[PDB]
């Protein structure tokens, strides 16, 4: 409904029941519903034509190793299980089978100076690799990480294969004069890899999945929690402020009026968090002119992406300010 | 932000309000229950302790009435719905209004009130404390010399006792350590 | 002095008064912060460091003479105090550090005064090997003890109840060749006894500490303990001494005169600034503003003061009504309660409210960059040695004491009289000395 004009950017004329008899008494508007359905399917295709669902899902399944016919249908158990089992049964185990965060009290208050958006894309695969956790590698019956002095085992090895394949993509991407075909191939491939990497930990918290060894999940949560906490106190040192936190996001204050030193502070903290751990990444994604805070998932802001020549496009953004009581004047 | 104590006079017909033990000004200060407020009339409400007692209970026994019947009200400052049929879905803050499906729900008489108010009662009947906390020697000695018998004291003691026991009966002052460190 | 001195253990599952709960919380936190301050002020063995603490500590109900088994009052208070604050600091390393470190040093002090017999017997009650030599062995082994270690001078070793040990926990007293050996039952002066006690204490204590932090969610389903859930180190003091409407009445004109001798650096500099600019931002005044209620002048008088400093700086004499003065007045109205209806405490002008370009609200000792601030403070006609020893503590990121030493100097009086926490208390003092 909304998507009709967000990505697709057109109109969606819709007709309830009581006008269906009107259109029974009508040839122009009935035919109009017909051509409307025509355009409906059309826009429905344009969805794929732009988002490139087909080759994306295709490549994913290719790397996933499971029935694409059961892929579109929706699932995270499949695109994790039927992938992991590939390797796990090169390692002559025997698995079981089928049967039947932290808020940080967002300090609401308008903000005037520029605001930066830190993304912890790839946080859970990151921490898991960083601390070499794998089923075989914990006396799981409160649990504790072993000495990293062992050789990395099974699951982080697969995570590492995925990460280095992302590295491969990022390396060969810097080419020039490539046919737009292989260009899009690369970019979409990278997207797909990031998709499954973010999916990764999901294969555990979903109790009804096979590998639901919950102590794993408890441990990982504890770890990421302390991760975020250290992050907060470290940047807190830096004479700045930290308004909103979440498992996979940090909305942070910047407290300045310039535009370039901003990126310097970005790169600064980008290296700071790396001083904690190398494999862990961070993304200096977006910049806000001024911003209002009501809740996560519900606020108002000015997306200010820096256009070339140090200029910037500025658009409003109203994340969820509806007016439900259709009663006013 | 609580509700004061209002009181009916048994003889003069007027009404009263009992905020703090002492009735106002400094060296002049006098006990609450001493004289009816209405300037002229000279009845002294103290001598009707027991009657006061009644209203005390017959008042508290509606505050509790509210809570266990606690309303439920909406939060998103537009919706403003009021009901009791607690719905079943849930989220971080708690449950969610059925209409404004994007918002929480709050109790009305937040327990914090109820306990606050019961403290507010137990406050103004336990003069002993406020007497002890008083600074100036001579004021204390003179007023005690004046009109703090065993009788007056004992009557305060009686009503204050009723209040205090009636809250500490069982709701809130306890924190069961045996479940807090397991 | 009391039985109190004991190694924390075994959470006491009673059931208690909510009031007493938050009471103990505040009390103990006060004790901690204080001990830290008192310590960082002087050096340990100085008798100020003793007198002051043994005054405060005894004042807050934790150390008196002999009584019954464990339901004696102050020992019980100590007990429940700790085993509450345990729930306080389970959410950092820095926090858990600070808590450990402080409790450590406290126990050190509070223990260093017990009578010697009580010392050794309570060590006995603590664990097994905590046992004492016979002083005959002092004569028998003076050569061994003295010549063995350099931790003793000459022959004058006092009548210390030296102790028998298992080497198995001597793990540094001996490998450093600092003690005689009798089949690992080395004999060491009391000093290292205190040392080892404190080290095993730190170990066991941290080992316990981590556990609760691994077992938090219970509290999450209650909100009575919402402050101590994670709300101690924040913008409430010990308590509101310099609160609304304390001693003071002074006419407008005198303010500037008093300024040059009474305004803590933050204020003083902001008042200079508004003396020059005659204009201020949306937030700024809302510090200075409430700070004035410190002395508590009447609104219409304060309104008049601000009017002078407003329209002389060309602020439209009509806006004033429906603009600034409006909220300036409301600052004594209905809502503002604990938000505006209060003055500010340094721990609100430090831990938050970032000060921006060219603005003045905010702790200088924090936000003012170091050497610019060096010349700046020096411009108050200050000996550079004081400025240096001050900037030292300033980079020690503990500032109240810096403000303190500054005042100490600028009035030359060699006691701070207190441990400052609120600028208005600072002011009431500065007026006290007159
Ligand atoms: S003690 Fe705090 S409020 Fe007072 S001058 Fe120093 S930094 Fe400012
Ligand atoms: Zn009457
Ligand atoms: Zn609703």
């Amino acid at each position: 409904s909304e998507l009709v004009q967000q990505i697709l950017k057109t109109e969606r004329v819709v007709i309830p029941m009581e006008n269906i008899q009107n259109m029974y008494s009508e040839s122009s508007q009935l035919l109009y519903l017909l051509e409307h359905t025509w355009k409906d399917a059309k826009f429905i295709l344009q969805i794929m034509c732009e988002l490139n669902v087909l080759p994306l899902a295709l490549q994913i399944t290719n790397i996933a190793g499971n029935i694409m016919s059961r892929t579109l249908m929706g699932g995270r158990s499949e695109r994790n299980e039927f992938l992991l089992l590939h390797a796990f049964y090169e390692n002559n185990y025997i698995v079981p089978d089928k049967q039947i965060g932290l808020v940080l009290d967002p300090k609401v208050g308008f903000y005037d100076k520029f605001i930066l958006l830190l993304d912890f894309n790839s946080l859970y695969p990151s921490i898991i690799q960083e601390f070499n956790i794998c089923f075989t590698t914990v006396q799981r019956v409160i649990p504790e990480l072993p000495d990293p002095s062992l050789e990395m085992g099974i699951l982080p090895r697969e995570i590492r294969k995925l990460v280095e394949r992302r590295k491969q993509v990022k390396q060969l991407m810097k080419q020039q004069d490539l046919n737009p075909d292989l260009i899009l191939q690369y970019d979409i491939r990278q997207k797909a890899l990031k998709l499954t990497a973010n999916s990764m930990y999901g294969c555990l918290g979903f109790s009804y999945s096979r590998f639901y060894a919950k102590p794993l999940a408890a441990l990982v949560t504890y770890k990421g929690r302390e991760i975020l906490m250290h992050t907060k106190e470290m940047v807190q040192k830096m004479n700045l402020e930290v308004i909103y936190g979440d498992t996979d996001s940090i909305m942070i204050n910047t407290n300045s009026t310039n535009l370039e030193e901003v990126f310097k502070l970005g790169n600064k903290v980008k290296s700071e968090v790396n001083k904690l751990y190398k494999l862990l990444e961070i993304d200096i994604d977006g910049v806000f002119k001024s911003l209002l805070l009501l809740k996560k998932k519900k606020y108002a802001a000015l997306v200010v992406e820096p256009t070339s020549d140090g200029n910037y496009v500025t658009k409003q953004e109203l994340k969820g300010l509806d007016i439900v009581r259709r009663d006013w004047c | 932000d609580c509700e004061r104590f209002k009181c009916p006079c048994p003889t003069c017909g007027t009404e009263n309000i009992y905020d703090n033990v002492f009735d106002g000004s400094g060296t002049d200060m006098e006990p609450s229950l001493y004289r009816c407020s209405n300037i002229d009339c000279k009845a002294s409400p103290l001598t009707f302790t027991v009657q006061l007692s009644n209203k005390l209970i017959m008042d508290i026994r509606r505050f509790i009435k509210k809570y266990y019947d606690g309303w439920l009200i909406c939060e998103e400052p537009t919706c403003r719905n009021r009901t009791r049929h607690l719905p079943l879905q849930f989220s971080r803050t708690g449950p969610l209004c059925p209409a404004c499906m994007k918002a929480t729900l709050q109790p009305e008489y937040s327990d914090k009130s109820l306990y606050t108010q019961l403290c507010f009662y137990r406050y103004i009947f336990d003069a002993e404390c406020a007497l002890e906390k008083l600074t100036t020697d001579h004021e204390k000695d003179k007023l005690k010399k004046q009109f703090f018998t065993p009788k007056v004291l004992q009557d305060y003691r009686k009503l204050k006792n009723t209040a205090e026991q009636f809250l500490s009966r069982s709701g809130y002052s306890e924190v069961n350590l045996s479940k807090l460190f397991a | 002095y009391p039985h109190c001195l004991q190694f924390y253990l075994q959470p006491p599952s009673e059931n208690i008064s909510l009031i007493e709960f938050e009471n103990l919380a505040i009390d103990r936190v006060k004790l901690l912060k204080s001990v830290e301050n008192l310590g960082v002020s002087y050096v340990k063995g100085t008798e100020q460091y003793q007198s002051k603490l043994e005054s405060e500590l005894r004042k807050l109900k934790f150390s008196y003479r002999e009584n019954l088994e464990d339901e004696y009052e102050p020992r019980r208070r100590d007990h429940i105090s700790h085993f509450i604050l345990r729930l306080a600091y389970c959410q950092s390393e820095e926090l858990r550090r600070w808590f450990i470190q402080q409790e450590m040093d406290l126990l050190r002090f509070r223990f260093s005064i017990l009578p010697k017999d009580k010392i050794q017997d309570f060590l006995k009650d603590s664990q097994l090997q905590f046992e004492a030599i016979s002083d005959e062995e002092k004569t028998l082994r003076e050569q061994e003890i003295v010549a063995s270690s350099p931790s003793l001078s000459g022959l004058k070793l006092g009548f210390e109840s030296i102790y028998k040990i298992p080497f198995a926990d001597a793990l540094d007293l001996f490998r450093g060749r600092k003690v005689y050996l009798e089949d690992g039952f080395a004999y060491v002066p009391l000093k290292d006894i205190v040392a080892i006690i404190l080290n095993e204490f730190r170990a066991k204590l941290s080992k316990a500490l981590a556990l609760t932090a691994r077992s938090l969610p219970a509290v999450q389903s209650d909100e009575r303990l919402q402050p101590l859930l994670n709300h101690l180190s924040h913008s409430y003091t010990g308590q509101d001494y310099s609160t609304q409407g304390n001693v003071g009445k002074i006419s407008l004109d005198q303010i500037d005169l008093l300024s040059t001798k009474s305004f803590p650096p933050c204020m003083r500099q902001l008042h200079k600034a508004l003396r020059e600019n005659h204009h201020l931002r949306h937030g700024g005044r809302m510090q200075y503003g409430l700070f004035l209620k410190g002395i508590g002048l009447t609104l219409e008088q304060a309104l008049q003061f601000w009017k002078q400093e407003f329209i002389k700086g060309k602020m439209d004499p009509d806006k004033f009504d429906k603009g600034y003065s409006y909220n300036i007045r409301h600052s004594f109205g209905k809502e503002g309660k604990r938000t505006d209806y209060t003055p500010f405490s340094c721990l609100k002008i430090i831990l938050s409210n970032p000060p921006s370009q060219g603005d003045y609200h905010g702790c200088p000792f924090r936000h003012s960059d170091p050497e610019l601030l060096k010349q700046k403070l020096q411009s108050y006609k200050i000996s550079p040695g004081g400025i240096s020893q001050i900037l030292d503590l300033v980079k020690g990121t503990h500032y109240q004491v810096a403000c303190q030493k500054y005042f100490e100097m600028i009035h030359n009086v060699d006691d701070c009289g207190f441990s400052l926490n609120h600028p208005n208390q600072f002011f009431c003092e500065s007026q006290r000395i007159l």
